[PDB]
This record gives C-alpha cells, structure tokens and sequence, in this order.
C-alpha cells in the first residue's frame, strides 16, 4: 500500500508527461541530456526507467549507474528509490560512496557519488557492469563528474550498447549537448509555482545579521504556511547562526510560534540527515504559524526537495574548494554563487504553493555582477588525485583529453610534477606500479602514498590510523562555551611531535575504550568522525590487504617508534614542507610562502623543519596538522626533489 | 507649512518576476460571476 | 448558521442611457437569479435634458434593484441632486450623499466619496475637498480593531495606481486621477475599489496592504474601473461578484494573498519620504 501512495504522489512529477519521449529518444540514441528543474523528478523517476529499459534487454542484467556528487545526496534518495520501487535498499536499489559500499548481486540500481564510479572504472574501464549510466545533477560539475563525461564519451565510442544521460538543471546545455556529439536534449519545464524575487534597496553590510534578520521576520509576519530555507556557507558559521537565531527568538517571548531549525551537512550521521523528510510543525493554538528552517550548506542545492518550503533567503554565499597552483595551496574559501545558483535557490520557494525569495542584495547587483554559470570544480581543484585516477583509466595524453572545461596547463603540471616527485610517476611521466596502487585508495594522493610506503617503515598500523583520522573530519570537538573543558582533555592525547601522533592517540584511546559514546563526550572526541574513521581504516585496510600491503607496527618503548612514522610521513608530504628561518617564520620548500603554524596545533614551539598536512589559507597563511622532521632525512628519502642543484636557497 | 530595536530590512520586488507572473499567473477572480454575451 | 454570500452588481457611467442598462440587468436575474444591489459609480445623468428620466422620476418605469448612485461629477448635473447628505431620487435608486459609511443588514460596509478633487473656497457641489477625505479617516481608521472596509466607492481613478500592476491601456495613471482619492484607499484599504469616469475598463491585479516583513500581513485590494453603458468599443462596464463581507470571515482566511498579487501601487520609494 506505501508503494502506491509513493505511486500516487510521483505520478505528478513534471517527467511523466515525457516518459514516453525520454523513452524513444533512450532506445534511438546513445547519449542525450536531460534537463529539468529542482523537484522535476529527475533523480527518483529517470533511473526508475532506466530500470524498465534494462529489465527488458535480453541476457545478463547489467544495472543502472546514477551520479550523485553528494553522499548526503546518494544515500537518501537511494533509500528513496527503493521505497520508490517497492524493493530493499541494498537488494535491487542500493548504494555506493566514498568509504561506505551497500550493494550486491542483484543491485540493479545504484545510486553512487562520482568519486566511486570513476573508482570503479578505473577497474572496469568500459563500465561493463552498466547498461545504462545516468551523470545527475550536472550542473555542480564536480571533480570526479567531470573526469566520468570524458570517460563516457571515450566508452560511447567503444560501446554502442551503453547508454549515457546528463541531467542538469540549469539551462547550460549547450554545452553538455555539444560535448556529447550533438546529442538530443529532452528539456523537462518546470513545474514551479511562482516565486517572487525580493530585493533589498542597499547592499546589507552584515550578510550573517541580515540573514538571521530576515529568518525571524518572515516567521513574524508572513501569513502563508511555509517552510524557510536559510543558505549559508558552512558548519561553523551555522552552528553560530543557530545558536543566535534561538538566542534571539527566545527574547521574543512566548508569543512567537515554533521555529524547527534542522541543520544539514555532510558530516551529519544518515540517521540526523533523514530528520529533513519530516513534516514541519503544526500551527499554535493562537494562530501562529508552525515552521520549519532549514540551515544548510549547498547539499540542499542540488537533488534534494524539501516539501512545504515557501520562504527562500538567499545571503548569495557558499563555501568552495580553492586550488593555487603556483604555490602549491589547496584551501576551502567561501565564495558567491552564481545567477544559476541563486535561480536554483529561488525556484525551492515554488515548490510546494506559491512563494517568495528575499535576496539580501541590490537588483543592479543581480543584473550586472553575478556569474551567470557556476565554474567546474576541475578550474579550482588539484588534479593531483584525478590525474592519479587519470593514468589508471589509461588516459595517457593528459593535455588533449576532452575536458569539458579544461584546466589550466600550469595545474595540470602541478599534478604531473607531485606524482613524479613521489615516484608515482618516472623521469618519463609513465604511471608506475605505485601509482596504480596509490589511485585505489579514495584519498589524496599524498594520503595514498604515506599509506603504502609506510610499510617498509615498519609502522603501516599507526599511518594508516592517522591517514583515517586525516580522511574524516577533526576529531577534537572545541565548542566555543567549553574550550577549556576541551583542550584540557586534548592535552591528555598530545603528542610532542604532533598533531599526527596526537590524531594517533586519540585513535588508538577510542580502540582501547571499546568505541564509548560516553568516553567521547568525557574527552570532548568526535565519536562520529572515529566510528567514520574505523569504518576509513578497515576499507582502507582491505585495499590494503587486497594489495598485500603488510599492517606492521613498531615496538612502542622504542625511540625509534614515533621517529619511524616521522619518517614514513616524509614519503608523501616531502612538498609539503617548511623550513624555520632565522627571523622565527617558516619558509615552505621551493614556493617559497611564509607560513605559520595553525592555532589548532598541539605544537607549542617551532621545530626547524615541518611537515603539514594541509595548509590553510586565511588572513595569514596557516599550515594544519604539522610534525617535527629532521632535515638530514629529507635528502635521503628524496633526493631527486631535495636534489642541491635545483632547490632554491632556504 | 510647505515652504517649510534592530533597524527592520526593507525589501523591494524584483522587475523581472512582475512579467514572467503577469502573463502566466492571471488567475480568473474566484468571486466574479461571468455574464453571458448578448 | 452561516449565512449564503451576497450578490452584487456594479456599473460604471450610465450616461442617462436607463433603458439600457436596466432591461440588462432585468435579463441578467431572469438567467442567473437576483443581485442584491446595483452600484453606479460614473456618469448617472448626461449633458442634455434627459427625457427618460421622467418616466423613472414620476414611476411610469421601476428599477428592479435597490440602486446606490455616485453624485454629480459636473456642473450641469449639480441639479438633480437636491439634499448634498443623500436623498431617494426615485424609486429603488437612491443617492448616498457627498461622503459617508453604508452599512447593509448583512454587515456589508460601503464608503463612498463623490465628486472631483477641488482646493477651491467655497467647495463647489460637483467637488470633494481635503476635509472630505480627512472626515472619512478619522471616522474608521482611529479604532484599535480596524482591519479595512469591503467596498471603496469613487467615480475618478486614484492617482498612480498604474504602478507595479499589468497594464492600462490607453490611460497614463501617473498624470490622471485624484491623488486624495490614493492617499483615501491606502488609509482605508478596501477589497474592491470601482471607478469609472475614464470610459475604460481596467481590472488591476491585486496589491497588498501591508509593507512585507516591516509590518503584520493585511488582505488584498482588487481594483476595477469599469466602462461607460452602451459603449461603440463593446468594453465591460457591468460587473458582478459576489463577497462574504470582513466581519464574517477568518481572519486566516482573509489575509491570504493570490499568487499573481503586486506591491501597493501609492507606497512611495526610500528616497522621496525625506520631505
């Protein structure tokens, strides 16, 4: 019976009245893109009959492959779709994410992230187990989405049997048709009630104020019931945010009618993620309206629909990843969006009954100085892990590869130049054996060479617990109210070499405390980011194992131990290092960039040489996760990049 | 005569969506009874 | 019990042509049952000595519904409008007066302001003055339970009510029409407001009440001018529809908003309130 309510309600899905042309334009032709507006029915309908289709064809069932850049996003509509088709999750409908498998035998239908297709063609280059491959939500053109159209579009000429749609939402096919050898479009209208635009008549000079402002107003004085949809950049400005829009609701007095704040981002557990699909609240007793707000990142931009939202305000920011390869920087800044985003962001308001989207913003502002297309995630990314994934898809000639945005050569010389360095590659530019190890792992490619060549270092155990607890969001929980209470517990987990040795006791403590829910709130330890870490590790541990790569660890009285994993560490983050000039900065090697070391370090005082993690670019130029190295080790275990002839004067 | 508490945001409707909602959205006034022609 | 909606009709100038509308109206209730009222909100009389007239004056003829009038837009017919508060003209029409609240059985609430705009002293019989609009504000608008009225009657258009809303035709609404009468509807906010007097007809989309997030959601104006009788262009000049007056409604249900709806037309912009 839920089926056919499901049944019932996606009927009425604009795609419908299009099945039969998306049907005959699927049988006749081998690519066409899909475009339709957010709510449209893309994700939940077009796979469905993708599975219709490839029931039909005669001999062995190949699935359906649908992109989702998301992990919130793939994970919720395939449990969706499963409802949707009556089926288990995991059974015919499944999924498949970065570190999180749910498939098997009968997965007929897998909703999957980019990263993990593009993984599973670098081991079934013709994409074999598909018969239908559906690249969803397009317009984001991620990293991997990217990679995965040339990849496509390389497969389509060696397999007329494989079918390939590009949905999208924005009105940029062009360039999706023109790529795809011409190939049909099927544009699917919207069904969007009407949204009003809502200007303001100056530019607001707090975005974050004008925000909260404008969350509350709305709740005060608008009389449709609706849902709000607040837009912010990220986890740390939300979790401010949501502090102060309670604060400042709760000083209203008991007059004001329920707020539902819900926040939604990555790093939530799927049991916290799946909180959105519930009904808002109901209307007071004294008439005022029950609504529900939704603080997000831009996971809520794209393949997800909020039913009930009629209230959209739109602050016009989202945090982007940020790649300068001049230095060598990778970096999340938060940065505007794009005419195409803001109309994505207006059109939510639409969906349920008619609505309004407050832009915080000039009208002459939206004419003239917004972007008209978000830019690929491949201009402002380090190919350094896509060019490893690159060359283990046998794509060779790099520099005329069809990207569809292509990236700056100078980047793309950053990728070539890292892995060389790191003897993924030779002297030649040829994938060695340990590169098509490294492009296995779903890591960072210095992540993915610290994994492997700590083995010879004898401490293979401890670098593969740091590499999980580097794979998953930071594991000291520091709220603003109980710093002290924080670090306190931190301190009793520093390591003096480092964070990475300190990320290693908070790791090896969560092991020895039986996975405590408790323990973890008593020393302030992201149970989540751990229990994602040990789901890391034992993943990444079987990649291990399926390369034979031997889990050793070091003796624990040893000096040597900690000393060892220092040097492992030098294997892969041999560029990302920085040296301590005689005025008391530090100098990375080669780029030359003043650096300091990052407030969140356990590192009280400046060892003479470094080796970072990541580094962070801000106000000042901060390197994150840092460990004391010895300098003597860095022309040993590197000699072609610490080569005397070439390395600048530092 | 003609000789002579947080600031609330003020917003302004946008050009674009009067003629996109002109068109498309006139709906027929529920309360008006239509009168025959002659 | 919940009572059934009323039934109205509205008519824009008559012009002295009685016959014509009334068999108009007299086919209309034979087909579609009977209105309650008639309101006539443009030219009732024309420029010439009107012959018909007689026949409805002295009772040879009857209108078949009760007839609320707007008075005297000029001088020439400043003489068949005898007592300026309101008078029964003939039988079943009856003229309302220069200013002031109706208030029907059923709870319907009716202002009316006849007349053009005048500066002029003495006020002239075919004019209205500031202290007409003044009087009718102070009368409604000072009550702490004030919500608006159902019905805003006026014979000129209000000034620059052409803003934000579709379009006019051949009528530039920022050059015609009684900037008072503007200022009269933005203090009173009244449901529908008919005019005339422009010999067009216009129905404006809806514009709400309230200034959006400054201020708590009020309910929608729908204005419509309505054309001259008998018109050669075949343009609408009777209109019909049916209200359930304020008083009785929800107040949820009285404030929600149509989807095609538009800014106040008369709300001036950040820059001109300075003054």
């Amino acid at each position: 019976p839920r089926y056919y309510d499901i049944l019932k309600k996606r009927l009425q899905l604009p795609v419908w009245e299009y099945k039969d042309r998306f049907t005959d334009i699927l049988v006749r032709h081998q690519s066409f893109v899909l475009v339709g507006e957010t709510g449209s029915g893309k994700t939940t309908q077009i796979p469905q009959w993708c599975v219709e289709y490839m029931r039909s064809l005669p001999g062995p069932k190949r699935g359906v492959a649908c992109t989702q850049p998301r992990r919130v996003a793939a994970m919720s509509v395939a449990q969706r779709v499963a409802d949707e088709m009556d089926v288990m999750l995991g059974q015919e409908v499944g999924y498949s994410i970065r570190f999180e498998d749910c498939s098997s035998a009968k997965t007929i239908l897998k909703y999957m992230t980019d990263g993990m297709l593009l993984r599973e063609a670098m081991n079934d280059p013709l994409l074999e187990r598909y018969g239908v491959i559906i690249l969803d939500e397009a317009h984001e053109r991620t990293l991997a989405t990217d990679i995965l159209m040339g990849v496509l579009k390389e497969v389509v000429r060696q397999r007329s049997d494989l079918k390939v749609i590009v949905m999208s939402a924005t009105l940029d096919a062009g360039k999706f048709q023109i790529y795809f050898d011409n190939c049909p479009l099927l544009t699917i209208p919207g069904r969007t009630h009407p949204v009003e635009i809502f200007y303001t008549p100056e530019p607001e000079r707090d975005y974050l104020e004008a925000a909260i402002r404008t969350v509350i107003q709305i709740h005060m004085c608008e009389e449709e019931e609706g849902d709000l949809l607040l837009f912010l950049t990220g986890q740390e400005e939300i979790d401010e945010a949501c502090k102060r829009i309670k604060r400042e609701v709760d000083d209203l007095g008991p007059e004001v009618g329920d707020i539902k704040i819900i926040p939604l981002y990555s790093t939530l557990p799927p049991q916290q993620q799946q909180r959105i699909f519930e009904p808002p609240p109901p209307k007071k007793q004294n008439g005022a309206i029950g609504r529900k707000v939704v603080v997000s990142t831009n996971i809520a931009e794209t393949s997800l629909t909020i039913d009930g939202v009629v209230f959209v305000i739109d602050p016009g920011f989202a945090k982007q990843k940020v790649y300068n390869p001049r230095i060598r920087v990778e970096s999340l800044l938060v940065t505007a969006i794009s005419k195409a985003s803001a109309q994505q962001r207006a059109g939510r308001a639409g969906r349920t009954r008619p609505g309004k989207c407050f832009r915080l913003y000039t009208e002459k502002a939206y004419k003239t100085e917004m972007q008209d297309n978000t830019y690929p995630e491949i201009l402002r990314s380090n190919l350094g892990s896509v060019v490893l994934q690159l060359k283990k898809l046998g794509i060779d000639d790099l520099v005329h590869f069809d990207f569809m945005d292509p990236p700056a050569p100078e980047t793309l010389m950053r990728a070539l130049e890292l892995l060389n360095y790191l003897a993924a590659l030779n002297d030649d530019g040829d994938l060695t054996e340990l590169g098509s190890m490294m492009a296995e792992f779903p890591l960072d490619p210095q992540l993915a060479k610290m994994v492997i060549a700590s083995c010879d270092y004898n401490c293979s155990n401890e670098v593969l617990s740091i590499t999980a607890m580097l794979s998953v969001p930071q594991c000291f929980v520091r709220p603003t109210e109980a710093k002290k209470a924080a670090d306190e517990a931190k301190m009793r987990f520093a390591h003096i070499d480092g964070d990475h040795l300190t990320l290693l006791n908070v790791y090896h403590a969560f092991k020895q405390n039986h996975e405590s829910v408790q323990w973890c709130y008593d020393n302030f330890i992201n149970y989540r980011s751990l229990m994602s870490a040990d789901n890391v590790r034992q993943q990444l541990s079987r990649i291990m194992d399926r390369f034979n790569l031997p889990r050793r660890s070091t003796d624990f009285t040893s000096r040597d131990y900690y000393i060892n994993i220092r040097k492992a560490l030098v294997t892969g983050y041999f560029m990302q290092v920085a040296h301590l000039e005689r005025t008391g900065h530090y100098l990375t090697v080669k780029d030359n960039q003043v650096v300091q070391l990052h407030p969140s370090t356990v590192l009280d005082h400046k060892p003479e040489w470094v080796l970072y993690n990541e580094f962070v670019l801000t106000t000042k130029n901060y390197i994150r996760t840092c460990t004391d190295i010895k300098p003597e080790w860095l022309v040993k275990i590197a000699p072609q990049y610490y080569d005397m002839s070439n390395f600048p004067q530092c | 005569y003609n000789t002579q508490a947080q600031s609330k945001i003020l917003f302004v409707r946008s050009d674009a969506s009067r003629e996109e909602l002109a068109e498309l959205a006139q709906q027929v006034n529920p309360e008006e009874i239509q009168l025959g022609e002659d | 019990m919940a009572q059934k909606p009323l039934r109205l009709l509205a008519c824009g100038d008559v012009e002295g042509k009685f016959d014509i509308l009334f068999n108009r109206v007299q086919a209309i209730q034979k087909k579609s049952g009977n209105f309650d009222l008639l309101l006539c909100v443009g030219n009732f009389f024309g420029s010439t000595q009107d012959a018909e007239w007689e026949e409805y004056k002295t009772g040879i003829k009857k209108a078949p519904i009760q007839t609320y009038v707007l008075g005297a837009n000029n001088q020439e017919t400043v003489k068949y409008f005898q007592d300026a508060d309101g008078c029964e003209l003939a039988e079943n029409i009856t003229y309302l007066g220069r200013k002031g609240i109706f208030t029907g059985s059923s709870g319907l609430q009716i202002v009316y302001l006849s007349g053009t705009e005048s500066l002029n002293e003495p006020v002239p019989g075919y004019s209205f003055s500031p202290k007409d609009v003044s009087s009718l504000r102070m009368m409604l608008c000072t009550t702490s339970q004030f919500k608006g009225v159902d019905i805003l009657l006026t014979s000129p258009w209000p000034k620059c009510v052409g803003n934000f809303g579709n379009s006019s035709g051949e009528v530039d609404t920022k050059k015609c029409g009684s900037a008072l009468v503007s200022s009269l509807a933005t203090g009173l906010k009244p449901r529908y407001h008919f005019a005339a007097l422009e010999k067009t007809y216009y129905e404006r989309l809806p514009y709400r009440n309230h200034i959006i997030l400054q201020e708590n959601a009020q309910h929608a104006t729908r204005f419509i001018a309505l054309a001259n009788v008998g018109n050669p262009e075949k343009k609408k000049y009777l209109y019909a529809f049916s209200i359930v007056p304020m008083k009785l409604m929800d107040a949820a249900e009285l404030v929600k908003q149509p989807p095609d709806v538009t800014e106040n037309p008369y709300r001036k912009s950040g820059q001109e309130a300075s003054i």
